[PDB]
């Protein structure tokens, strides 16, 4: 199994100031072709998520330029630009690379 | 089936009745290269190729003896010799949905041109221009197959289109409506020849 | 599979006497009481056949020149068909004959045959009639035209004509009781066509098919215990000439005289 | 990254040949399907032409006879043959890469084309 | 096939709602692509296949419309966000495009 | 499909051994035994539950009847030490027997 | 595109359901599949994945013989096989697209489209 | 044949392995193969088997779904893809021929011919 740890549990964060979601994988999620097979999901509160982050560092479709990652190996780190009133709700990563699934146990982006 | 994976029948050793076919009036196209439609019956070719499949109606024209375009050169080509007979048919009440029909598709980014009669399933990441994603979905990496989107509101040029391409090839013939045979007399005869 | 046992068994050929023998009908059409007088393939009297037994049992490729007469005595089902072919190897299309218990499975395809192919057969305790045959005739079969499946062909003398005209092949057989020892009999009887089968292919060899058991098992050899039981089958050869047939009343061939044979058959 | 560079346009007595130059970095043209698009002055853009990944050819009706598209793959760069300009072929041309459903993606700056 | 945009001279203020329609003659319910155009410069998707929003376009853009019917929404207009906007036939032969409808920050 | 053998018999140097190997109806398969000495590879010694392979000494005697497979060694020696799996095929599917170690004084 | 996720509701313990995952908007025939679940307030958790074509069918540990899953590749529809419920499977779940259609695109990856999620209650 | 494997390695849970059975003479297309893993604390257990020609593969109960038994006639070589390696997968692998040709003919014969094995540890 890949046991994946966020860090930290809580970012509660005033909006329009810049935020970092860091989780760190067990195992090395590298190079099961050449890229870092971590995912970055957003489940805003009351419905369900869609992708953020896909490949560690690159994003899917129509996601807002504010989103990045970065990070290789084990560490891996979510890049909000600009923190504001829609980007509230639970950040989740999942290691893509072995059949067992897992993902993050959730750490909120709040405004305080 | 889809045209890149189109199916394709043999038929051999059994009786062919070609009568059905040129007489039933609900083919869109019926085009014969090789031996006319109406004297189809009577010549004993070996092997007849079915190829089955379902394209657009604009498709239809890529269907034909060295054309070009998506069909023709990335899914089905018909050779310049073709000796057979193209039958075509609208099928809007049968393989359109509403809100697209995505179970047909069609390969479109293919590397180079196709065989005549080549079957094309290579489905693998493409790569258009140069950039290596050692099979990820992506930019200059996006996947050859594409989908259709069949619909009743779609032209007659973008309507489901069942294509059964008869190709020929001494097992099958006929014709005459073989009249009944008459017994104890004198008569004139024509028996198999 | 391809399990290869023509070790280095290498005897000379051994000929019998074909006395009167191999006459088929070379034709689609009813007789009378009549004496008629055919110019085809047939298989000359009193020629000299190349006799093979159990000695075991070399069974190697032979000419297919142009048609040939086979027989068997084969007092048990040893004898399972043929692998007519140009190449016996890919690329070419080849002719397969086998018949189970039931049936007859005819087939052209581009085989992959064996050097030495035959089929095992195994005897399961629970239903001893039984009969489990394995394939060992071909490593690879693929891309192919024609399948045929009908009722098996096949001390219970058997004998067949095979021969290859205009993309026709075509099967004449006749099976005969017989009590003699060892070799042909001397009764006229003449062989009728099975089929016709539209196969189009070039034969120029062939090689036929033997039910061998595993008698014993060595742990590596995969060559230890193929015993070929108790059988011997002859092959001639069919050569343009004239004979000259009695049809009886009914229509059946109940004689013949070879001509050049000798001056009185002239 | 992306970029196609364009050269060969230029004044020119009507009737007369020409031919369009367009390098490509990044995308390999041997392997791509590459239009033609027109624009006239005070009009929109327009189509001119097509080559096939495979190699197959394309060209409107206001083009055929006209105009020949042509490539090589040792330089990775698209051409147009341009013969016959009668006085509407005054126009801003552009490369442009076809992948169906997907829009031209990528473009071209274009060059001015002028007949007289 | 005959795409027409309406209306061609379109006019609004900043953060207005706009609906450019380009309508579909015929009908066909899923090939449309949206190209932004500067005056005097070189256009850009902003969607493909009439309703997904192409990678790097700014989510204030938004497509609608199957079938027959086809039309362009921008949710929050820009000062920058004057053009000729152009809608194309994908999937096509010749690639039939709009005359072209041109918003005026105004 | 399961086969059931006895976890361990043992009998001095020079007797007579006897092992068992049960199932359901197994007197209507066929069933192979393998010998398999401590660190070593196994061999096959019993098949068809009469037969006896090229290279091994005839005391190596099997027989199968109802639900029960037996193997049977007389005069048993020090190598006749190791472990016994009784094996048998149901459905296309190799299952093997618990394994029945020998042992002798 | 839309997936909507059908069945699911109040069962009992160790009783039995099947879930159904009508999608359309897209191919799904070139696609794979995963299933999601959520317990309250818990975190998504994994269980189940499918290939283009079915066949291959994998599962999480918990999940292992007792849910089984299946697709209509003709009327594009997802399912999933329920037995012997215990109480950790009461949750909502997620039936979710993988991104895309290449090798190495893990039919365990990525999760693009996500849908809006039924509620499965296992109580008396 | 003679029989030599290799593939066996350090591996931790969930990981890939792709284990061999090469053969020394020809007669290798001849034999139908098996699998079978060796506890390290207990007997032999069978995990796979593939016929001579190859068409005929069938597989354990507990590793269907993970395991892709293939061969090469030509190549003389016998292969097992060894895909989500599990907590119980450690073990020693033997690769034993059959000599039967088919599976309608393997309860006829017995596993003959055994390579020296090759030690797969899965392990954290």
């Amino acid at each position: 199994d890949i046991v994946m740890t966020q860090s930290p549990l809580s970012l509660p964060v005033t909006p329009g100031e810049p935020a970092s979601i860091s989780c760190r994988s067990s195992q090395s999620l590298l190079h099961s072709n050449g890229y870092l097979y971590l995912d970055w999901y957003l489940q805003k509160p009351g419905q369900s998520p869609q992708l953020l982050i896909y490949l560690g560092s690159n994003r899917a479709s129509g996601v807002p330029d504010r989103f990045s990652g970065s990070g290789s190996g084990t560490d891996f780190t979510l890049k909000i630009s600009r923190v504001e009133a829609e980007d509230v709700g639970v950040y989740y990563c999942m290691q893509a690379l072995q059949t067992p699934g897992t993902f993050g146990q959730g750490t909120r982006l709040e405004i305080k | 089936a889809s045209v890149y994976a189109w199916n394709r029948k043999r038929i051999s050793n059994c009786v062919a009745d070609y009568s059905v076919l040129y007489n039933s009036a609900s083919f869109s196209t019926f085009k014969c290269y090789g031996v006319s439609p109406t004297k189809l019956n009577d010549l004993c070719f070996t092997n007849v190729y079915a190829d089955s499949f379902v394209i657009r109606g604009d498709e239809v024209r890529q269907i034909a003896p060295g054309q070009t375009g998506k069909i023709a050169d990335y899914n089905y080509k018909l050779p310049d010799d073709f000796t057979g007979c193209v039958i075509a048919w609208n099928s809007n009440n049968l393989d359109s949905k509403v809100g697209g029909n995505y179970n047909y598709l069609y390969r479109l980014f293919r590397k180079s041109n196709l065989k005549p009669f080549e079957r094309d399933i290579s489905t693998e990441i493409y790569q258009a221009g140069s950039t290596p994603c050692n099979g990820v979905e992506g930019f200059n990496c996006y996947f050859p197959l594409q989908s259709y989107g069949f619909q009743p509101t779609n032209g007659v040029g973008y309507q489901p289109y069942r294509v059964v391409v008869l190709s020929f090839e001494a097992t099958v013939c006929g014709p005459k409506k073989s009249t009944n045979l008459v017994k104890n007399k004198c008569v004139n005869f024509n028996f198999n020849g | 599979q391809c399990v290869n046992l023509t070790t280095r068994t290498q005897l000379p050929p051994a000929y019998t006497n074909s006395f009167t023998r191999g006459v088929y009908y070379p034709d689609k059409v009813f007789r009378s009481s009549v004496l008629h007088s055919t110019q085809d393939l047939f298989l000359p009297f009193f020629s000299n056949v190349t006799w093979f037994h159990a000695i075991r049992f070399d069974n190697p490729v032979l000419p297919f020149n142009d048609g040939v007469y086979f027989a068997s005595t084969e007092k048990s089902n040893i004898i399972r068909g043929w692998i007519f072919g140009t190449t016996l190897d890919s690329k070419t299309q080849s002719l397969l004959i086998v018949n189970n218990a039931t049936n007859v499975v005819i087939k052209v395809c581009e085989f992959q045959f064996c050097n030495d192919p035959f089929l095992g057969v195994y005897y399961h305790k629970n239903n001893k009639s039984w009969m489990e045959s394995e394939f060992r005739v071909y490593s690879s079969a693929n891309n192919c035209t024609f399948e045929y499946v009908s009722q098996p062909f096949l001390k219970n003398l058997r004998e067949f004509v095979f021969k290859n005209i205009d993309g026709y092949f075509k099967i004449y057989s006749k099976h005969t009781p017989i009590n003699l020892v060892r070799d042909l009999p001397q009764g006229f009887s003449a062989l009728e066509p099975l089929v016709d089968l539209p196969i189009g292919i070039n034969i120029t060899r062939f090689q036929t098919l033997l039910a061998l058991h595993r008698s014993y098992l060595t742990p590596g050899d995969s060559s230890s215990g193929w015993t070929a039981g108790a059988a011997a089958y002859y092959v001639g050869y069919l050569q343009p000439r004239t004979f000259l047939l009695k049809y009886n009343e009914n229509g059946t061939i109940t004689d013949a005289v070879d001509c050049a044979l000798d001056p009185l058959s002239e | 990254e992306v970029q196609l560079v364009e050269s060969g346009g230029g004044l020119i007595q009507p009737g007369g040949s020409l031919r369009l130059s367009c390098a490509a970095s990044g995308i390999i043209v041997s392997s791509n399907y590459m239009t033609w698009v027109r624009q006239a002055p005070g009009k929109g853009l327009e189509w001119v032409s097509v080559i096939y990944s495979g190699g197959s050819t394309f060209y409107a009706d206001s083009v055929k006879g006209r105009f020949t598209i042509s490539r090589d793959k040792s330089k990775n760069t698209l051409y147009l043959q341009m013969s016959s300009l009668r006085a509407e072929d005054t126009a801003v041309y552009y490369c442009a890469r076809d992948l169906g459903p997907y829009g031209m993606d990528v473009w071209g700056q274009g060059t001015t084309v002028t007949v007289s | 096939i005959q795409l027409t945009q309406s209306p061609s001279f379109l006019s609004a203020s900043v953060g207005d709602r706009v609906t450019i329609t380009c309508r579909a003659s015929q009908g066909i319910s899923s090939d449309l692509a949206w190209y932004q155009q500067k005056p005097g410069k070189a256009p850009n998707l902003l969607i493909y296949a009439a309703s997904t929003l192409q990678s790097g376009v700014p989510s204030r853009f938004s497509g609608s419309g199957s079938g027959t019917d086809f039309t362009l929404t921008i949710s929050s207009l820009q000062p920058e966000d004057f053009a000729t906007y152009y809608c194309q036939q994908l999937n096509s032969d010749l690639y039939t495009f709009g005359q072209g409808t041109k918003l005026e920050i105004k | 499909y399961e086969l059931t053998q006895p976890p361990s018999v043992s009998v001095s140097p020079g007797q007579t051994a006897t092992i068992t190997c049960s199932g359901d109806k197994l007197g209507d398969k066929y069933a192979c035994w393998y010998q398999q000495r401590p660190g070593q590879s196994p061999v096959l010694v019993i098949y068809q539950d009469s037969k006896r392979p090229s290279g091994i000494p005839e005391r190596f005697s099997g027989s199968n009847s109802g639900n029960t497979a037996t193997l049977t060694i007389g005069g048993t020696q020090a190598m006749d030490e190791a472990a016994y799996f009784c094996q048998a095929w149901d459905s296309n599917t190799g299952v093997f027997g618990g394994g029945t170690k020998l042992t002798v004084l | 595109v839309q997936l909507l996720e059908s069945g699911g509701g109040v069962v009992q313990p160790g009783g039995s359901l099947r879930l159904s995952c009508a999608a359309s908007g897209f191919a799904f025939t070139t696609y794979a599949m995963n299933w999601v679940r959520q317990a309250p307030g818990r975190g998504l958790e994994w269980v189940s994945a499918i290939s283009d074509g079915g066949g291959s069918a994998y599962y999480a540990d918990s999940v292992k013989g007792r849910f089984t899953i299946s697709r209509d590749n003709s009327k594009n529809t997802l399912y999933l096989q329920m037995n012997s419920l215990r109480a950790e499977d009461t949750a909502v779940y997620y039936c979710a697209k993988t991104r895309g259609r290449g090798l190495y695109d893990y039919v365990w990856g990525s999760k693009d489209y996500w849908g809006q999620g039924t509620l499965v209650t296992v109580s008396s | 044949v003679q029989l030599v494997e290799s593939g066996g390695g350090l591996v931790k849970p969930g990981g890939s392995l792709r284990l061999s059975c090469a053969a020394s003479e020809f007669t290798f297309s001849s034999y139908s193969m098996n699998w079978v893993r060796q506890a390290p604390g207990k007997g032999l257990e069978w995990v796979s088997s593939i016929s001579s020609s190859g068409s005929q593969i069938y597989y354990a109960d507990s590793v269907k779904g993970r395991f892709t038994i293939s061969r090469d006639n030509a190549k003389k070589s016998l292969y097992l893809q060894m895909n989500s390696l599990r907590v119980e997968d450690t073990a020693v692998y033997y690769c034993a021929t059959n000599g039967g040709a088919h599976s309608s003919t393997w309860s006829f014969y017995g596993m003959d011919v055994w390579g020296q094995g090759t030690t797969v540890t899965v392990s954290s």
